[PDB]
């Protein structure tokens, strides 16, 4: 009477196609559905598979059904794609009460064109006793983690998009209110590209 | 008529503001394959090879709450117009041919049934029967009226008379169908 | 007094034919006995049987979600559900019991399927007339009964025989009475 | 299509809250869900025009409730800390075999254990290097918002009165100032990016808020800092030549 | 086992 999705996260690249599985044991199955959730959203509906053979589309997204799964194939999917896509199942076994799987968490890392990675000391707030330093425009291959020092905080990678010049780049920001807090050792715990700028 | 080698209903769904009352059943070339007791939530089967399925009784209790919807929408489109009592026609046969002191089964055949809600009692000699006395469901007909084949295992004697003794609405007076052998 | 009621009916149909090649879905919505509303696999919409039906039909019709999930019911309803009639109902195989008794009567007595052939015959001779045949009569019990009434002459040296031929039988059974 | 009421739910542990959801129209099945990061979308209760349907692995405390108007009431008594979750709702045609189900937005509840540890954030605008604008000649502004609690916050970016998006990210989940605590006060950043002779124009206005969901105005308070209320606190930079 | 036809419903 279960269901199952594999793999349980994924992250990919901007344009790297992948499948979501969506395994099931349950008997006499008569509905198939695969949703879209963002962090604290509700799950936005995406198929309807009501027997093995049926296949659906939605621009870059192809919902196929089959006796033992069902295959939510992504295609040169972009960041946008970013959330966890839900599978349940209505069926007999079930008494047709809908069976949701874990979901699977989806990552899509954008393309970065031109990389320029840089640590930079930002302009002390004159309200604020913390340092604030920021590694900026780093390619997605990068993995940013948090500080192992005491009172520093580091965030995660995050992408913006400046529409009006096609660009877009990755960031993670430092701060502490700690006196010896600086740049230059900051992001000591994550492996930075080796001839990343580090101004004055 | 729509002509085809077999017809089966998956199934017959049935609603009534008479009690109020609900019957589903499914069919198998004009035969009941089985029926949900909503009352007793159990699907009772009426062949031994069809038992070993796994019906649920809640997935009759699900489809007949729609039709208490449905039914209660029409009654405000037809302006409540109620259904019209039909006179059934009643038939009792043996089920194997007549032989004295060797056991044999009285099927009383209640045809053309409209509104379903009728009574099928049986009779030997005036008196009142209740013991080796069975019945079926209400069986579907293509002009969406009904029938009901009540069942008497007995032993014939010399003597012995039967009646099939019929109440509905559709009836003045209820209808008697005698049988000797 | 005649006491108020309102019915509805709901019968979902699938009609077989050639076994598994030809297959509809006729799923009719009734009220009282005037059938209103249905939908055929062979049309492929919901369509308005009488005056009551465009608010249903055009409704149902309205949705494609409401359309795809009917239209797949000739799978997952017709399809699927026959797989399990040629395992249980269509494999049902009951002999019939076949006695002659006094003008002379063939009581074709408890089979199953309906499909039968009853016959006289005078002598290794047909005999057309006078053969009252009474309609296949159904037991509900899922067995079948047909009784053959035959208007003859006793005459010196001849056999009358009740030919009855059934799916259930290699060979049609054969019962001869004599005067 | 399917609604709910409230958005944001901040309470103390011993509280009663209760929940709407008003279906699609057409929809006479409505079922609820609990999500938490331990158990996923797990099924409450489920009703049918009025009447209860289904029963899940709900609790006693819980209660529905499907009036003639098809609208459902999700009562939660005697809160306890595990009970914060996303409380989705669903809305059905029939709620057959074959019926799709379509959610709401979904409650968030914040069960807490006295809400004297609720604080708002500290809104602090820092101002891009002038290293950054040296070498790409686009201009980074960060914003921190820190020491809030709980996590019911949404951040935006101000240029000349008006909201901007371009060039503007935000972290999907805040960080934990003491992770080793359970009601640890937390920390969010947000970048907004613009080229750096739009920064350098001094008749530029850029402001950063935070808006806090707390407690409200039938709330009790009796200590000597401010009340929690539910509020906006901002920061705010001109630019620089 | 068996599956059934499941009536549409109305305003
Ligand atoms: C079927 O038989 C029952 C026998 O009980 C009938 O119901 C009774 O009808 C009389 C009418 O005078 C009432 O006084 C009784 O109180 C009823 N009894 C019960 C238990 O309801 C019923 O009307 C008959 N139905 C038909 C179609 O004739
Ligand atoms: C119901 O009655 C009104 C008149 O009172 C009429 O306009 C309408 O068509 C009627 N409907 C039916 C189905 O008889
Ligand atoms: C029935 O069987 C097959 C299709 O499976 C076909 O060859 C044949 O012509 C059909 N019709 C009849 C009348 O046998």
């Amino acid at each position: 009477d279960q269901v199952t999705q594999s793999p349980e996260a994924l992250r990919l690249q901007e344009g790297e196609s992948s499948s979501l599985n969506c395994s099931y044991t349950v008997s006499g199955l008569r509905g198939l559905f695969w949703y879209r959730q963002d962090p604290g959203k509700g799950p936005e509906f995406l198929f309807t598979l009501y027997s093995a053979g049926e296949e659906k589309e939605k621009e870059r997204l192809k919902a196929t059904l089959t006796k033992k799964e069902s295959f939510l194939h992504i295609t040169a999917p972009k960041p946008e794609d970013s959330a966890t896509y839900l599978c349940a199942v209505q069926a007999s076994g079930g008494s047709y009460i809908p069976t949701f799987g874990r979901g699977t968490s989806l990552i899509v890392h954008p393309y970065i064109q031109n990389p320029d990675p840089a640590v930079y000391q930002l302009r002390d707030s004159k309200s604020s006793d913390k340092s604030v330093c920021l590694f900026t425009d780093f390619d997605s291959q990068t993995n940013v983690s948090q500080s192992k020092d005491s009172d520093v905080y580091i965030t995660d990678k995050c992408v913006l998009d400046m529409r009006s010049m096609d660009f877009k780049s990755n960031s993670a920001v430092a701060w502490s209110n700690k006196s010896d807090f600086a740049c230059a050792n900051a992001f000591n715990n994550s492996i930075i590209p080796e001839d990343t700028f580090f101004p004055s | 008529d729509i002509v085809a080698d077999h017809v089966a209903s998956y199934g017959v769904n049935l609603y009534q503001s008479y009690g109020p009352s609900g019957q589903y059943t499914h069919e198998f070339d004009g035969d009941e394959q089985f029926y949900v007791d909503l009352g007793r939530k159990e699907t009772v089967w009426s062949l031994p090879v069809l038992r070993q399925f796994r019906f649920d009784p809640q997935f009759a209790l699900t489809n007949i709450a729609v039709l208490k919807h449905n039914l209660n929408s029409l009654i405000k489109r037809s302006n409540s117009t109620a259904a019209t009592n039909e006179v059934p026609e009643v038939t009792v046969f043996s089920k194997s041919p007549v032989t004295l002191g060797q056991p044999n089964i009285l099927i009383c055949l209640v045809d053309n049934i409209f509104p379903p809600v009728v009574n099928i009692t049986w009779l030997s000699n005036g008196h009142s029967v209740t013991e080796g006395v069975s019945e079926t469901s209400f069986l579907s007909k293509s002009d969406h009226s009904f029938f009901k084949i009540s069942y008497l295992t007995l032993l014939p004697s010399a003597e012995e008379s039967y009646d099939c003794k019929v109440e509905h609405w559709g009836l003045d007076k209820p209808l008697l169908k005698h049988w000797e052998p | 007094d005649s006491p108020e009621d309102f019915v509805y009916q709901f019968k979902g149909m699938c009609y077989f034919t050639n076994g598994t090649e030809r297959v509809r879905l006729v799923t009719r919505y009734i009220y009282n006995r005037e059938e209103y509303a249905r939908f055929d696999s062979d049309v492929g919409v919901y369509r308005a049987v009488t005056p009551l039906g465009p608010p249903a039909a055009e409704y149902w019709n309205s949705q494609k979600e409401v359309l795809e999930r009917t239209r797949a019911e000739l799978d997952t309803v017709c399809r699927h559900n026959y797989q399990l009639e040629l395992r249980t109902t269509l494999q049902r195989r009951v002999e019939p019991t076949v006695t002659i008794s006094p003008l002379l009567v063939c009581s074709v007595t408890d089979f199953y399927p309906a499909q039968i052939k009853v016959r006289w015959f005078r002598n290794d001779q047909e005999e057309t007339t006078g053969v009252v045949s009474t309609p296949l009569i159904r037991n509900g019990d899922w067995t079948f009964q047909i009784l053959v009434m035959l208007e003859m002459t006793p005459q010196r040296g001849d056999v009358y025989t009740c030919h009855v031929e059934h799916p259930s039988l290699q060979n049609p059974i054969i019962v001869e009475w004599r005067a | 299509g399917v609604t709910q009421t409230p958005k944001h739910l901040i309470t103390a542990t011993g509280q009663r809250v209760t929940l709407r959801c008003s279906p699609r129209s057409g929809d006479l099945s409505v079922y609820w869900y609990q999500q938490s990061l331990d158990q996923g979308l797990q099924f409450l209760i489920q009703y049918y025009n009025g009447e209860e349907r289904a029963k899940g692995n709900i609790l006693e405390r819980f209660s529905a409730q499907q009036f003639p108007d098809l609208h459902s009431e999700l009562n939660l008594s005697s809160l306890e800390l595990g009970d914060s979750a996303l409380y989705f709702c669903a809305s059905s045609n029939r709620g057959l075999g074959t019926d799709t189900q379509y959610f709401g937005p979904g409650t968030r509840l914040t069960v807490l254990e006295d809400l004297k540890n609720v604080f708002p954030p500290e809104v602090a605008v820092f101002e891009p290097s002038e290293a950054e604008i040296s070498h790409t000649q686009k201009a980074t502004l960060v914003c921190l918002a820190t020491g809030f609690f709980p996590d019911h916050v949404e951040l935006s970016w101000w240029v000349n009165g008006k909201e901007v998006h371009s060039g503007v990210c935000t972290d999907p989940q805040p960080l934990k100032e003491q992770p080793a605590l359970n009601d640890s006060r937390y920390a969010l950043s947000s970048r907004l990016r613009v080229s750096a002779t739009f920064w350098q124009n001094p008749r530029n206005h850029f402001r950063c808020q935070v808006q806090f969901y707390g407690l409200s105005e039938n709330d009790e308070w009796t200590q000597d800092r401010a009340k929690p209320v539910t509020q906006i606190v901002s920061a705010e930079a001109w630019g620089r030549a | 086992g068996p599956q059934q036809s499941f009536p549409e419903q109305e305003a």
